[PDB]
């Protein structure tokens, strides 16, 4: 299963 | 024997034009097995193999919402490094993430993976110790300071020891 990146460049 | 698990996670903006196109392509052992492409006519995370049509419809359902986030993810870092390239708009810029896992013969974590690369070139890399963090160039130090204070990195350790591993023997078992 995916995941989120979420954390903001 | 080890294996392992890879999403590949590619975000393209053309020409400045409308939204970018998204892609997910997810790998077990070297063998693609689940893929999202913004451009199909409904997108969707489709089965790539017959082995992953044993996941019922909430699966589909859920992994499918995650890509719609990761979308809105891609489009807003973009533009971000739009910025801190001091690139003009209105060009074409590619922003890449590779994430996933090996595991041993032990069925343990061997080595985590969470990168990210823009327009073909490394941007950062969480190294090997899943604590730390490769910046490639002064733009990606930007986001490693704000990362380290963040603790981005426990978050994706979270994935990485948890989540990841854990599916992986699930499809492990699928196949």
């Amino acid at each position: 299963s995916p995941s989120y990146a979420y954390h903001q460049f | 024997g080890p294996h392992s698990m890879r999403y590949y996670e590619t975000a393209t903006s053309r020409r400045g034009l409308g939204e970018p196109r998204y892609t997910s392509v997810g790998y077990v052992d070297d063998k693609e097995f689940v893929r999202f492409d913004s451009d199909a006519e409904n997108p969707r995370y489709e089965p790539q193999v017959p082995w992953m049509e044993q996941e019922g419809p909430e699966y589909w359902e859920r992994i499918t919402q995650i890509a719609k986030g990761q979308e809105q993810w891609f489009r807003v870092n973009l533009r971000t490094l739009l910025g801190y390239y001091n690139q003009s708009a209105g060009g074409t810029h590619t922003l890449q993430r590779m994430y996933g896992c090996d595991v041993g013969s032990d069925g343990r974590l061997l080595r985590g993976y969470e990168q990210f690369a823009y327009d073909g070139c490394d941007y950062i890399a969480l190294n090997e110790d899943l604590r730390t963090w490769t910046a490639a160039d002064m733009a990606a130090q930007i986001t490693r300071r704000k990362w380290e204070q963040a603790g981005a990195a426990e978050y994706y350790r979270a994935y990485l020891e948890g989540e990841c591993v854990e599916w992986l023997h699930r499809y492990l078992k699928n196949g």
